């Protein structure tokens, strides 16, 4: 089931049908909002990386505009970590980060996670699931238990990814 | 029937558990595939050193461990077992 | 030449790694992120500090560099309750 997601992803065509086997199989993993987004090596321009998912389209639209890719805590700590990063409030500290919370919160994107990538030919993004959980508590348990089926589904998104990309 | 608890529920095969050490341990993992043997050799391999003596061979126990497993599913699971004994161990110990 | 090394760090301290190819770049790698882990205390999994921390790391040969490290670098403070 998720096995055959991974040979899927491995054989897809195109964009297309590769970001649909991306979304169809964060939601069989309980996670009813993905992103997936990668650069060329040593490039910063957030708003023209290939970028995949089923984010809510007015938050996508906002985001491009708003520049928020230079505010989001994921996406800065995407650039200098290899550890996933929950989505804990703290992640949020300063002002213009507590109010990138408060209107993401608004989107749906509450809970979840960001995974960042780095590729073999130094290629950067990031892969970030949100799941719809009771709580925090609940969202965190079951995030970890799922993490390593993730950081799987991470590894054959970004090599399979890189070559359609670029 | 939360949605959370609901996932796991589907999956309820794939489901692995990495058994309680000293610290706040079982782990539950669910894996791409059934991989609970896997996950116990890594637990024993990682017993089985600390359990030694004046130890000092780490690296070998788990290189020539991982090396029994045939596909890089349970490898990985091998890893991820052997790796969590090491860190129940490391907590357990301030 | 194309030697390696492991710093030493509390109990059993060291090594001499011939090194199939250049690879010291991948082992510091791999000490500063076990001692990363070790240092700020639990607030990820383990396995998840060695998993994606060789993800970074471009070739087999480098990854297995990082492993190394890593596992060594725990040895170490594991050793270390006398
Ligand atoms: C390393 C980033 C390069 C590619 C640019 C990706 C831009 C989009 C990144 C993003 O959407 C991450 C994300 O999921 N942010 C979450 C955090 C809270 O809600 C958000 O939208």
């Amino acid at each position: 089931a998720l096995v055959d997601g991974f040979l899927e992803l491995e054989r897809s065509s195109g964009k297309l049908e590769w970001s649909a086997i991306l979304q169809k199989m964060a939601s069989d993993l309980g996670f009813s909002k993905i992103l997936f987004g990668l650069l060329p090596k040593d490039s910063q321009d957030y708003e023209n990386a290939f970028i995949v998912g089923n984010y809510p389209a007015a938050w996508r639209e906002h985001y491009d505009r708003a520049g928020y890719a230079r505010v989001d805590p994921t996406v800065s700590h995407c650039t200098q970590s290899v550890l996933p990063i929950f989505w804990e409030p703290s992640i949020y500290q300063t002002r213009k980060q507590h109010e990138f919370f408060e209107e993401a919160s608004a989107a749906g994107l509450v809970y979840g996670l960001t995974m960042p990538l780095h590729g073999a030919r130094g290629e950067l993004g990031a892969l970030s699931l949100s799941v719809e959980a009771e709580n925090r508590a609940e969202a965190n348990r079951f995030m970890e238990s799922v993490l390593p089926t993730l950081w799987m589904l991470k590894d054959y998104a970004l090599q399979s990814g890189a070559g359609l990309a670029f | 029937k939360t949605h959370v608890d609901a996932i796991i529920e589907r999956y309820k095969d794939l489901m692995v558990e990495i058994p309680p050490a000293d610290r706040q341990p079982g782990l539950s993992l669910l894996w791409p595939v059934p991989a609970q043997p896997a996950i116990d050799k890594g637990v024993r391999q990682a017993e089985n050193w600390l359990a030694d003596q004046i130890e000092g061979q780490l690296w070998t126990a788990f290189a020539f461990g991982r090396d029994s497993l045939p596909t890089p599913m349970q490898k990985t699971a091998f890893e991820v077992a052997f790796l969590t004994r090491l860190q129940q161990r490391l907590v357990a110990a301030r």
